């Protein structure tokens, strides 16, 4: 029985911390090109 | 599944072609878009000169030797005195681009070598000094390492970007290598990056362009030694807002 | 009714990538090892077409390694002290606001160029002697433009409309939630560029990096007294950043910080990695060789 | 007045306590959030970004070049390249690394890593590397015959100028502690050694000294544990 | 059940005007920018009718320039020494409820002409030396009529009717909520007209502008002691005005005040707007001109 | 007893905190609410209100002289009849301003303004004025010719008497910061210049030299943030 | 709703096993008495099979035997001076954390080989006159490989990303919950084996049970203080086991610990059990026999 | 703010206080649970294990030597072999046994138990025993007589090489005081009496002395109350 | 009326002890052999 993640003032930026919204798309850092190169393919062919 | 070795940019009246490309590094996955509705916060309707200002504009080309450090320009002073971009971008106060940056550094298959390129958002120019008051000027650097012009500015120490932070890791960034047995060219297309939808193309650079040599360029006697490295890069969705007097710097 | 929200308040365990079992490859044409780093990418390369890989139901979970984890913790941001014996018989300090004085804070902000975040600003406050006699002070969050005060018994301690704290020292530390307030969207711990237009031709040329859109404002403090107390407070403000948005990540700082404002590092370049022997030189001992 | 009883823990200031607190700025709204690109949610995110190996860590060798591997063409065979120990938190190559920093924020770690090598010799530069991982219990192999004992991969040179050598998730415990040295050896993650599988052939009139530069980063399966505080920069005094 | 009332419990964000699309407008008898101030009435002009306008969809929240945020904030409103060390030892002190006496608050509430509200009155209480030691403090509230003490063992501090806190020093600062007390429908900050009938032909005319229908009554607080305590008492106090309905806007005050229940300048008029140079002035240096 | 724990904050006086307390007065019923004309619910509505701008803040000029803008016929064409900068919050002619009274209150403000300049010479006074509006990075236009190639108006003195001049919300930032001068004129907003466009034209017997009133508002786009205190009036003493 | 969840958390009583009726048993082949201890089972004889027995409906409740009633209780595992008086000026203290320091909680701990649990560690500090003044004290965990603090000064306090508590003496016991923080499954109080690979040839052969997986950092403790405060503090920390899964229970320990980290006992071996005079004497006089 | 009111035991730190308290680590998972063999959730799972009883704790006898019950030919009858009282938490031949050791972390018991004595003779080896329980009241039994009107087994030395006496849960209260002595022999459980109810007879070339071996435990009703500190292991030192 | 057994934070660990579940499996102790030997029946037969 879980009683938190509870605001106790008007002001929504008094609320805790927001811990359940975890993504990961790391895609954008690592794989930053435009022709999507296969894992088994030569990427320079 | 593969990333064809030939390739051609067509912005504008200007057109690149390039037969031995890595790829083209979409920074951060995301295009270049004009700003929408949701994000704007001027009220003027903006200038959109679309095909005066976006295309490709070869502003620099420096000779890699073999103690070369590395060179870097800043994406809106490198184009603010160029071409209608530069005009635009002194007659209105806000501006927002992205951009389509092309290194390009050919050689002999008998020579080798290896560049970063990286473009780096909000790139900013560290002093290296010794231990001083803040009184002292080498403790900050002077407008001329800030915003290298067009000509750009020779790294001084490159291991550390000339910002602290260590070049191994500045492959956080968008960036590409010109390995000269693999590529001739680096291509990165960056979208606008930025806390504020438009800014001041004279104050604020958005972006650090590097070309910094890791593997130092090394070659035998007879062949080519002048091996220059030219920068030609393309503003794409450029908007100007806030039209008055052209104001340069 | 809304009790199914309190139900789904604990945090959720996601689990790392699970590594799924691989045979032999013997064929032309399939090179998932060969790479073009040039390309700026990454290398798309899995365990499993490597090596021979097992089954491997990874249950470890990547849930810490969030940016509201990595963030959402009370550092040091600023040392106060509120001088009201010997020379300095103030009883007052304001406190210009920045997040950049202290290494460990300012290293974890800096991996990212713009924060746009809400933060719970705590004020530990004690004596030299680490004694927290009750002692009235007053906190109160002077924003840019806002007069600031000149002595204990100014006007600016009326606080009006100016946030301000009073607590005692003898009381648990003052705490409180501060906005995202900035006129940016994000905050901006490296800004290449001006704050003003003109020609930065000065021998020092200090304004370079200064964004205001980061100066938020000065803590004023003072102790509600009437004369010197001949006491000293150490006022040490600690910032739980939370509701974290970063973008931009940055390579980490490498070399020492030598200023609070400016990126710059001694003519002495520290190496990022530690000098070894040789470049064949490990120190990992191991075992005895069965057959050497 | 409600009937309630203080436990322990009443008044402490936990610096990781996910509380409410009240705000400062009644009815305050922020500036309004637009699209910046580059948002990064998670920190194994950056961790699987290769950045480049300071593998040439010696002495004399300054800036730049301490990212380089030199390979030079060989009088002999079967000979040692570098090598590296694959401890991403351990004072060492892995500290130019962003998976290596990111680690240290962390006390222990679990998942495979990548090193991806890139030979930036000329395109008349031709040769064939082993890159052997070393699982724990053994020292540097002193041989290539007793380095190919373990997961290893032969590189050969050639338009494709890298190859990813994966140091697999070969661990007794499901963590390794980013902690180094002493008894903390028992998480030790092994050694990558690169040996001449070929030599370094070239034509004439071509450089017989290449460099290759190693590219580190993580797996998928990649995970930080207990966020620890870096032991990475030292301060004295408060930055003024 | 009223568990929808507790959901809609957080601020929403109304935001500011949008701004539409705006082209170009070439005719006649279509005159956007003409107006006519004599009218008493504000220009209608948009910025689309004036210049070419974007669509800019607006999401600045206008919700805090509300009367209630504006006032909602606890501002100084009274400061009573309850000296009882040296020429004066009386433990007690009898304080004439006016929220006229500091500027901050002063000034704010002189932007309305009335202002009906209720208060959250918060009573920061030290010594000189900023220390709290515990010492029963009586804060009475005595209503117009009500017996002011005369001492600190007087018989009106048994507070049989009279509202009264008791707290020491050491005690988080007192807070009450204070309804509005008005024989009127609203207080009024600006009273053109006498309290009583006559000929007000005095040299002084000391009743222009005093309205007993703001004057509520007395303060009175005191150390619960026996005799003299050697120790004068700071007590700050601090009033919240909540559930304010404002009417009559007025111009902020320009000159400085000189009293406390009057409006009265001095003979040295300050300017509203600093002086500069000449009309022609501006010292805005902006950039350097590309061509001039 | 049930179980608490006290956190931080605790026993601390937050002069913005909107919470309860009790009521001294049990059962107390108020003076009942009648209708009183001219309620006010929001401090915009009365930034909206156009109220003179103290454009002739000069030395020598008292009084409500120091409200007027003087225009008299000229013996030049193309010159300068007056200049503000239009930061609301900034020392100089907003301050006699409701706008730039209640900016002061605040730390930001955004949105577009609005000047309507009031012509007060004889009906035989007839002229055509130039009010140009200079976006930030320029200092005040030299020339009108440089003054033209910004927001501006072309007023023609007429029946209608006044003209409305819109600063548009032209920022780099959402907000603009009411602190002006050093670092923060990032925050300018720009600089408001009247030019003759034509001359100053009387016949005979009539006035040579009328005066503009500068009426300062908020357009309706008009927001504040971040309520703090004015610095309009100090005090060294309780009034007594 | 949940407030069936709420309903049934009291702890149910389970019952010891009831003892059914017996009778007379006067055959052959049913031998219940008769058992095998070499097939290393413990005695199936029941106590109908062996006396005649009655029906005893048993309601004596088993559930205190628990592993987790047997270990929830706060025992003392860590007893830290922050010495800061007399030689040792250094206001504070980095403990290695062990939990096998002191004899009551490490016996307990040791009846099994593995135990996966959760623990609430409380800091009981005082000075050495059992007084509590108001003194900030900062108690930071230091986790295997974080930087351990050498001055009351040092950087590592700012605490960004270690977990840190402030607690004034003058506050009840702090208490904090921590997870089950180790890179095994399950904490190990005995490690048959060494930590490193190599040859164990040394004279002391200091590493035989040294297992990394429970060595989990250390507590770093100061006074928050800006010189010598000249006070020592005695923190005792108090662990309290919940969550608890025990694998492979032990003897437990007979003869007296030595050492904190190694068992070694003395060579003067104590029995199990206490001598008596004879195997067939008894220390139980009973009552008079009526007929000897 | 909530009216409350602080009871007694507010700020009191209880070591057995099943509370929450804050965590030091927010969003930690912990390393996976993996299956352990030999799993235990209840002591008195422990205290139904038999144990060897110390039932030769006698001056001389040193070593493993004290876990032996001599016995040999006799030359007289109805002679006594050993005998033991079966108070668990007693100082005696219990404390060899993990019941007479979790016992003493308890204050009260309750419930059977249980000593299955082993022969470990020569198989040639024959001989009937009397072990006799004698309830409380009654001191140790004088002769075989006088003990075998308690309970006690009649064992056969064969085959089947063990026998179990069951000490039956005769107590007046539900539970006994594990504390034994003085006036908490009230709460005195028996003695246990080894009779010879035939010889130790044996063929020529044989050993004429053998060891019986006792192993308590505890029956499947025995249940233990209100947990103490045992009084096993002393400290004078904190173990360094 | 019980009111426990309350998780007031995210963490799942820093509830209270779990004193729900006692569970009772001596066999794996007393009788951990694999023929399973009646109680009437000699053992080694
Ligand atoms: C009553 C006391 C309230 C405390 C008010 C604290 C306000 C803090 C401002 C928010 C901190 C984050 C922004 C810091 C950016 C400055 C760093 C820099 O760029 O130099
Ligand atoms: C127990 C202590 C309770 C405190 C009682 C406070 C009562 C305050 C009265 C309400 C304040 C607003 C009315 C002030 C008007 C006087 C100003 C004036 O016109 O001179
Ligand atoms: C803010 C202060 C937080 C306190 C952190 C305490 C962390 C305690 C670690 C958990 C204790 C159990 C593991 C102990 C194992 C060591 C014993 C050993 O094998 O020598
Ligand atoms: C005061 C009562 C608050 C009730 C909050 C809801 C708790 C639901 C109990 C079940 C916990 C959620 C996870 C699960 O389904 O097991
Ligand atoms: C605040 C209200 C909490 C209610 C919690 C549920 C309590 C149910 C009452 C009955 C107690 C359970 C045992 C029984 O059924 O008798």
């Amino acid at each position: 029985i879980n009683f938190t993640n509870i605001n106790y003032y008007k002001d929504s930026y008094a609320a805790s911390a927001s811990r359940q919204d975890f993504a990961q798309d790391p895609a954008k850092f690592t794989r930053p090109v435009l022709d999507a190169i296969r894992e088994a393919a030569a990427p320079l062919q | 599944g593969y990333s064809d070795r030939v390739a051609q940019l067509t912005v504008g009246n200007s057109t690149i072609t390039t037969q031995e490309a890595a790829n083209i590094v979409l920074s951060y996955g995301e295009w270049p878009e004009y700003c929408p509705s949701t994000d704007a916060t001027a009220v003027d309707k903006p200038t959109r000169p679309d095909v005066s200002v976006n295309r490709f504009y070869t502003l620099s080309t420096k000779s890699w030797k073999t103690e070369s450090t590395g060179w870097y320009w800043k994406f809106p002073d490198v184009l603010n005195d160029t071409g209608v971009f530069g005009q635009n971008a002194q007659f209105h106060y806000l501006y927002r681009s992205g951009f389509c940056m092309h290194v390009q550094c050919n050689a002999s298959k008998f020579h080798q070598g290896a560049l970063l390129v990286a473009a780096i958002p909000e790139f900013v120019i560290a002093a290296s000094s010794p231990a001083t008051k803040p009184n002292s000027q080498g403790l900050y650097p002077d407008f001329a390492h800030t915003n290298p012009g067009k000509d750009g500015q020779e790294f001084r120490d490159p291991y550390v970007l000339d910002a602290g932070i260590p070049l191994s890791q500045a492959l956080i960034f968008p960036h590409q290598w010109i390995n000269l047995r693999t590529n001739n060219c680096a291509t990165i297309i960056m979208p606008y990056i930025n806390a504020l939808p438009f800014d001041s193309a004279l104050n604020h650079s958005n972006f650090g362009l590097v070309v910094i040599p890791i593997s130092p360029l090394k070659y035998c006697n007879g062949a080519t030694t002048e091996v220059p490295i030219t920068l030609t890069i393309a503003p794409l969705n450029s908007e100007f807002s806030g039209l008055r007097q052209a104001i340069k710097q | 009714s809304a009790v199914s929200a309190l139900a789904d308040t604990t945090i959720s365990r996601v689990t790392a990538a699970n590594t799924a079992a691989s045979t032999h490859s013997l064929g032309t044409g399939r090179v998932p090892a060969l790479q073009a780093a040039e390309t700026g990418a990454s290398s798309n390369s899995s365990d499993e077409n490597l090596i021979e890989t097992r089954c491997v139901m990874n249950r470890n979970g990547v849930n810490e390694a969030s940016v509201e984890h990595f963030y959402s913790r009370a550092g040091l941001v600023g040392v106060v002290e509120v001088k009201d014996s010997g020379t300095s018989l103030d009883g007052y300090t304001v406190w210009p606001i920045d997040v950049m004085g202290f290494v460990q804070q300012r290293r974890k902000l800096e991996l990212s160029t713009y924060m746009r975040f809400d933060a719970e600003f705590t004020f530990v406050s004690n004596l030299n002697n680490s004694t927290t006699p009750g002692m009235l002070l007053q906190y109160m969050y002077v924003p840019p433009g806002a007069p600031k005060p000149d002595s204990r018994k100014s006007y600016q301690w009326q606080t009006a409309t100016n946030p301000s704290v009073f607590a005692k020292l003898s009381d648990p530390p003052p705490q409180v939630s501060v906005p995202f307030m900035s006129p940016a969207t994000a905050y901006q711990w490296f800004y290449d560029g001006y704050p003003t237009f003109g020609e930065h031709k000065q021998a020092t040329n200090l304004q370079y990096g200064q964004c205001p859109n980061n100066m938020m404002g000065h803590f004023a403090i003072r102790t509600v007294s009437e004369s010197t107390t001949g006491k000293n407070i150490h006022v040490r403000v600690y910032m739980r950043i939370k509701h974290v948005r970063a973008w931009v990540p940055r390579p980490l700082r490498s070399q020492a910080y030598m200023v609070k404002n400016y990126p710059t590092y001694s003519q002495t370049i520290t190496n990022t990695a530690t000098d070894r022997a040789s470049i064949t030189t490990t120190d990992y001992e191991g075992g005895v060789p069965a057959s050497p | 007045g409600f009937p309630t009883e203080l436990k322990p823990g009443t008044n402490q200031f936990l610096t990781t306590d996910d509380g409410t607190s009240p705000p400062i700025l009644p009815g305050f709204e922020p500036t309004p959030l637009i699209h910046i690109p580059g948002e990064f949610t998670s920190l194994l995110d950056l961790c699987q970004v290769e950045t480049i190996l300071e593998v040439n860590n010696t002495t004399g060798t300054t800036g730049v070049s301490r990212l380089l591997i030199p390979v030079r063409a060989q009088n002999n065979v079967d000979q040692l390249c570098a090598s590296f120990q694959v401890d991403p938190g351990r004072n060492g190559p892995w500290q130019s690394t962003m998976v290596g920093q990111i680690c240290r924020y962390y006390t222990q770690w679990s998942g495979s890593l990548k090193v991806t090598f890139m030979f930036t010799g000329s395109f008349m530069a031709t040769g064939k590397m082993l890159i052997a991982y070393t699982p724990p219990g053994s020292a540097q192999p002193t041989t290539r015959e007793a380095a190919m004992l373990g997961t290893h991969i032969v590189w050969d040179f050639g338009l494709q100028s890298s190859v990813t050598l994966v140091i697999p998730w070969i661990s007794n415990t499901h963590f390794r502690a980013v902690k180094t040295g002493g008894v903390y050896d028992y998480y030790a993650t092994g050694i990558v050694t690169i040996w001449y599988q070929t030599n370094f052939v070239v034509p004439p009139d071509t450089p017989t000294e290449a460099n290759i530069i190693a590219l580190g980063a993580a797996q998928k399966n990649f995970t930080l544990k207990l966020c620890k505080d870096t032991d990475e920069i030292q301060q004295t005094a408060e930055y003024q």
